[PDB]
């Protein structure tokens, strides 16, 4: 008895979203994904409402505990 | 054609490009208006990675179709 709203715009970013949640560690602070390379533990979140630097390990702030005990891996 | 590049930001960007645009040149065209280097863009189209020396016509990407720009850390 009423007609349903159509999209296409939908899937493409979905199928996106999921790949990069598996792929890459969310941030701590706001829960976004941040891309990994080489074996240093120093993340610095990429998100611009975020600039939060963390351990990749410990899941906490870049701190010179982290860098003595796991600067890389 | 105007294709939609969404950043892992909340900042989504609009770039006119062509068919026959390389993935290099859609870099190197990013780079330009948003700064962001080439070398630290991963742009992901529907969990597939686009390779440099790819086309957006090998991925068969249209127009209004909306990148994932994932930036790569140095560590
Ligand atoms: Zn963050
Ligand atoms: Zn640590």
């Amino acid at each position: 008895t009423v007609d349903p709203n159509r999209a296409a715009e939908a899937r493409w970013d979905e199928a996106s979203n999921v790949t990069i949640k598996v792929s890459t560690k969310p941030c701590p602070k706001c829960r976004t994904p941040t891309e990994r390379d080489g074996g240093c533990m120093h993340m610095v979140c990429t998100r611009a409402g975020c600039g939060f630097e963390w351990c990749w390990v410990c899941q906490t702030e870049w701190t010179r505990d982290c860098m003595g005990a796991h600067w890389f891996g | 054609m105007q294709i939609f590049v969404k950043t892992l930001t909340g900042k989504t960007i609009t770039l006119e490009v062509e068919p026959s645009d390389t993935i290099e040149n859609v870099k190197a065209k990013i780079q330009d208006k948003e700064g962001i280097p080439p070398d630290q863009q991963r742009l992901i189209f529907a969990g597939k990675q686009l390779e440099d020396g790819r086309t957006l016509s090998d991925y068969n990407i249209q127009k209004e179709s909306t990148l994932h720009l994932v930036l790569r850390l140095r560590g």
